[PDB]
């Protein structure tokens, strides 16, 4: 849940 | 063009991950006031939950005379959103990217940006 959002946002940046 | 533009243009099948995670987050706090969000697309547009959430995250009671608990016009909803944005900046956040009107207009990217920046800032609030 939480980590997955952080990972996604980082990979899109 | 931030990561939210990249998300909608290039990875829109990952939106559900973002939605769910931000819903859990807002509800963790809003549930303390007996409030609930099932839908980020519509339920932040009137500015009420966004104002109350700031009280919840910074840890103060927001006086009701300072905003519109039952907004009856577009302008009253704008004023709520502007007031939540003001409280965000009072907490050390930089000026939100969207206009208050974008939130009232149910722009999802704008709603996601505001909520994500609260998520990142207030990740540790119990």
């Amino acid at each position: 849940a939480t980590r997955e959002l952080d990972e996604l946002m980082a990979s899109l940046s | 063009r931030d990561a939210f533009d990249t998300l909608f243009d290039h990875a829109p099948d990952k939106l559900n991950v973002v939605k769910k995670t931000l819903i859990t987050f807002v509800n963790k706090h809003l549930n303390k006031l007996n409030l609930e969000v099932t839908e980020l697309e519509t339920q932040f547009a009137d500015g009420v939950y966004l104002v109350l959430l700031m009280g919840l995250l910074e840890g103060y009671f927001v006086p009701l005379h300072s905003f519109f608990l039952t907004p009856d016009s577009f302008e009253q909803k704008v004023l709520n959103v502007s007031f939540a944005f003001e409280l965000m900046q009072d907490g050390g956040l930089e000026k939100p990217k969207p206009r208050p009107e974008d939130i009232v207009n149910c722009d999802l990217k704008s709603t996601l940006r505001v909520l994500y920046n609260l998520f990142t800032k207030y990740r540790n609030v119990e």
